């Protein structure tokens, strides 16, 4: 922090605060307009209401864009400077030379489309990481050939400068500005920043759809909202009112699940073949009385037998109609027997196929008796109930007869059927499909109805007919306009919810835009449930195929997304590897090499100023060891981590540390690691590739095989 | 060239002609016998003739 | 009416509906708005007895 | 506003035209500046105000550009007003009971 | 029900229809003794 | 406790029918508030006060 970046900065702050008083003065005289057309206004009811919702309308706007002012700045290669915000602020008395860009005006454009290799005439790009009305710091991008002397908390610039360049900006530009707009994979290799490139994708793919996609909304899927952060940095509109973030785990509105599965268990439950189990679970439910059912009619006792219900099932099979709605086949089918059986022999040898009038009416009372009837209800519901996502798995996986039923396999046996896991999550989302409601109606609610529209039209019919006006010309009267059903709707509650929280809370929301990050952890059912939540298959994929630690995370993009979009995604990859040195490349090579025989890397070409180190742990001093070692690190300057299983307690665990990249890295103990089930050697790969500048290395004995 | 097109025809479980026309002539006339001859000439009769 | 008890939130409504009357440019004495607040808060709910 | 201020200032004491608003009989200051003024904005159909004034004053006579787009809100006006009683009739009935 | 489907109306459904008593008109009565006319000003009457 | 009788001037006489004198002095003004935009289009008028 250089004494020239505070001058910057604090320069930046005056700037904003200057913006901000103008604001604030706009704000006091657009108020005191508003109370002044309300109290005194003077013209036609229909002026003063337009006169009153447009100062209204700008008040509401000036607050909104009270959070966050300013996004960042543009420099022209013509050297004037253009200020990007939420508002455009003109200077009336300097010929509207404007102070403050709006985001969606043209001039703007370049922020969002402009990229290294196809500038729009702008040298440098600036964005301010705002906080209030305060800018925490601000982060400079050279769109150009790399300087070398400007300030980022990234510092990709200054990694760049230390032709090559020219290509991997040429890249970069071509993955960017695509003109796709259905499925896009990005797929880098360690150190190549792959991260920058789908978030700048990401901002250039909103911006250009924006007019399209303000009501359907952007869905963000990731183990951190890092990209929803993004999103709110440079488009906060659309990332406070129009994102929804969710994490694999919080698929199914209201379930905030965090327990994981073993891989025997996850492995099998995250595969498509569940789909068939689930079927056939459900379908077990359709069971049948093991002995007679006696239903016990008022007046003449009355069995169930096997016969009957397996009667009824193969009807409401038939139907094909999901479970709750096959209820209604089922259960009539069952009364029709029902009600046969008790009349031919209430009405004994007298009533059978005598005229409607006396066998139809037999009919109807002995079925209006059922329909109140505790105990054929009791039955009924005995086999074939009523199910819900929970109570199934919850009774599939309790019980051990079940299982062998629907053809599971014995390893997703548990004890408790309640602690549901992230590979549950799915499942409970799809069984919603197979199950469905019993055609859910409302009688209070219609009540309710009735009354306020019946009160609407007394309101109505006490105003004055023009059969008998006094004026002294015929004229509109309310009830020639409007009717009790619409003026009864007017005076209702009306709520009214943000798009974040009102799509977040519905399972059926169909998404404008699905951003996915560290892609190679999801399951063919999270890829299924996503690909059901967008059917415009508009997505933005981001992840790495050698870096999943969940054992059932997709093999390859080709295995996930080719059921759904065959021949139509489009697959970058990005080459070249900067952000990380030459030595740990080679070192996150030998690892990789105990992946595929090929294993084509992403080429290095950096090297650090120093090499990295390794040492033995002796006599259990881990312990003195991280606390000198993060001491040393962190005084000094820069961020750095330990890395390791949380045995060590001054360790981060590898599911934490994926996406985040840190100045020095100390891996502790390696070897638990390599032990940590099938993918300990790509995590030991992830936890070694985060380095950026400077490695160490712990480990007990010796070093792992591969190093 | 559109996605929602697509989807919709994933998801439409009704294949070939006749049968995609016996179920129109079913919705438009559901207590009449499920005939071929009606089913094919109906459509026709009814907005393209 | 939780925090405050029964006075405080009929003081609290007719303060809020003469400000949206008197702000709209009508004058209406605060009585008026005070018989009508009266008839809304006459019953007690019982929770044991 | 300006061109108010302007003819506010300008009319004589004893001017009847001004002397009808002053001495609070009749009127109000906004119907004489668009008698004598400028008529100002007015609104489209959907209720949004018009870029494009109408600069002219009832005295000098609109054009025919400037009395077709001043229609819009007569004739919304009209039926405004008759809307307006009803909300007006639902509350009185709600305190009446 | 007796002839078609009708039911038969109880005692008690003379107090609850729509049609039958315990009820108010929303629209008013027409009033005996009562006329109507154009007004003009007059100038020259007292208040009363 | 009333007081004054508005219309008067004089303490209010055992019978008045305040209740429906406030009704009315509270409804009849009703048509100079604003109120919600009376077309059907749009979205919910809820997010400008
Ligand atoms: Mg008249």
């Amino acid at each position: 922090s250089g004494r020239d970046y505070e001058d910057e900065l604090q320069s930046e702050r005056d700037y904003v605060a200057g913006l901000y008083a103008r604001l604030d003065a706009e704000r006091a005289q657009s108020q005191r307009r508003y109370a002044a057309a309300l109290r005194e206004h003077g013209g036609t009811a229909v002026e003063r209401d337009a006169e009153v919702r447009a100062l209204a309308k700008d008040i509401a706007r000036l607050n909104v864009a009270d959070n966050g002012l300013c996004f960042g700045r543009l420099d022209t290669l013509d050297d004037a400077r253009l200020y990007i915000g939420r508002l455009g602020i003109f200077d009336r008395d300097n010929d509207f030379e404007p102070l403050l860009l709006d985001w969606r005006a043209p001039m703007a454009r370049p922020f969002y489309v402009a990229t290294a290799a196809n500038p729009e005439n702008m040298r440098r790009r600036r964005q301010f990481h705002t906080l209030g009305r305060k800018v925490v710091d601000f982060t400079d991008e050279i769109l150009g050939r790399p300087t070398g002397a400007e300030h980022d908390a990234t510092n990709d610039a200054a990694l760049l400068a230390a032709d090559i360049v020219a290509t991997i900006q040429a890249e970069q530009d071509q993955v960017i500005r695509l003109d796709h707009t259905g499925v896009l994979v990005i797929e880098g290799g360690p150190g190549t920043g792959k991260t920058v490139v789908a978030l700048h994708r990401v901002a250039y793919l909103l911006y250009t759809y924006r007019k399209q996609m303000e009501r359907h909304g952007v869905l963000v899927v990731g183990p951190t909202p890092a990209f929803l952060d993004h999103i709110g940095r440079v488009l906060p509109s659309l990332g406070e009112s129009d994102a929804v973030f969710m994490t694999p785990g919080d698929f199914v509105p209201g379930l905030h699940v965090t327990a994981e599965d073993t891989p025997e268990a996850a492995e099998v439950k995250g595969s498509l073949k569940i789909l068939d189990v689930l079927k056939a679970a459900v379908a077990d439910r359709q069971e049948l009385p093991s002995e007679p059912i006696p239903i016990d009619l008022s007046d003449v006792t009355m069995r169930i037998d096997a016969e009957t219900a397996k009667w009824a099932r193969d009807e409401a099979r038939k139907t094909g109609l999901p479970h709750n709605e096959a209820r209604a086949e089922f259960v009539d089918v069952v009364t029709y027997v029902v009600t046969e059986r008790a009349v031919a022999r209430i009405g004994r040898g007298w009533l059978t196929r005598d005229d409607k009038h006396a066998w139809e009416k037999m009919r109807a009372d002995v079925v209006g008796e059922l329909e109140d009837h505790e105990q054929f209800n009791a039955a009924l519901d005995a086999l074939w109930p009523i199910l819900t996502p929970e109570d199934v798995l919850a009774q599939l996986y309790t019980s051990h007869e079940r299982l062998r039923a629907a053809g599971a396999p014995e390893c997703l046996w548990r004890a408790d059927g309640e602690a549901w896991t992230v590979s549950d999550v799915p499942l409970l989302d799809e069984l919603v499909d197979l199950l469905g409601r019993n055609k859910a109606a409302d009688e209070a609610a219609e009540r309710e109805r009735r009354e306020e529209e019946a009160y609407a039209a007394g309101v109505l019919d006490l105003m004055v007919d023009r059969e008998d006006l006094m004026d002294d010309e015929d004229h509109l009267l309310a009830q020639d306009l409007i009717d009790a059903e619409e003026l009864a709707d007017r005076f209702k509650e009306q709520d009214n919810r943000e798009l974040s929280e009102r799509a977040a809370a519905d399972r059926e929301w169909t998404y404008g835009h699905v951003v996915v990050d560290e892609a190679q952890e999801l399951s063919e059912m999270d890829w299924r449930l996503l690909m059901r939540r967008c059917p415009r298959r508009s997505f933005t994929i981001v992840g790495d195929l050698a870096q999943r630690r969940s054992p059932a995370g997709a093999r390859s993009w080709g295995a996930m997304l080719d059921s759904y979009v065959p021949g139509r995604w489009v697959y970058k990859s990005l080459s070249v590897n900067y952000r990380t040195p030459a030595e740990i490349m080679a070192v996150a090579a030998a690892v990789l090499a105990e992946f595929a025989p090929d294993a084509t890397p992403p080429d290095s070409v950096r090297a650090c100023g120093v090499a990295p180190w390794a040492r033995q742990v002796t006599d259990d001093d881990i312990a003195s060891a991280i606390a000198e070692f993060v001491s040393e690190e962190a005084g000094r300057e820069g961020t750095s981590v330990v890395i390791g299983p949380p045995d060590v307690p001054g360790t981060v665990p590898p599911s934490e540390t994926k996406g985040l990249e840190f100045d020095a890295v100390l891996v502790v103990e390696p070897e638990r690691i390599l032990a940590d089930g099938p993918r300990g050697a790509a995590e030991l790969y992830v936890a070694l590739t985060r380095a950026t500048q400077r490695l160490g290395v712990l480990y007990r004995d010796a070093l792992p095989q591969a190093l | 060239f559109s996605e929602i097109m697509m989807g919709t025809l994933e998801k439409d479980t009704t294949s070939g002609t006749d049968e995609a026309l016996l179920d129109i002539y079913r919705k438009l006339r559901p207590g009449e016998p499920p005939t071929k001859e009606s089913a094919q000439t109906l459509l026709e009769n009814l907005f393209f003739k | 009416l939780r925090v405050q008890g029964p006075r405080e939130v009929q003081i609290h409504l007719v303060k809020e509906v003469q400000e949206v009357y008197r702000a709209q440019g009508v004058s209406i004495h605060d009585k008026h708005i005070e018989v009508i607040v009266r008839q809304m808060l006459r019953r007690v709910t019982i929770i044991d007895s | 506003e300006e061109v108010g201020k302007a003819l506010e200032e300008f009319y004589p004491a004893d001017n009847p035209i001004i002397t009808i608003v002053k001495s609070g009989a009749t009127g109000n200051l906004t119907q004489t500046r668009t008698l004598a003024g400028m008529k100002g904005l007015v609104t489209n159909p959907k209720g949004e105000f018009i870029p494009r004034p109408i600069k002219s004053s009832f005295r000098e006579g609109l054009t025919v550009l400037e009395y077709f787009i001043n229609t819009h809100g007569a004739r919304k006006g009209l039926a405004d007003t008759a809307l307006r009683t009803a909300d007006s009739g639902y509350l009185t009935r709600r305190l009446v009971d | 029900t007796g002839p078609g489907n009708r039911p038969l109306k109880s005692l008690s459904d003379l107090l609850k229809g729509k049609q039958g008593r315990f009820r108010q008109n929303l629209l008013g009565k027409r009033v005996d003794y009562s006329g109507r006319s154009v007004i003009v000003v007059g100038p020259q009457l007292k208040l009363h | 406790c009333y007081g004054r009788s508005m219309a008067t001037g004089k303490l209010v006489d055992i019978g008045e029918a305040v209740g429906i004198v406030a009704a009315q002095s509270i409804g009849e003004p009703g048509t100079q508030l604003t109120m919600r935009t009376f077309h059907q289009g749009g979205v919910t008028g809820g997010a400008d006060i």
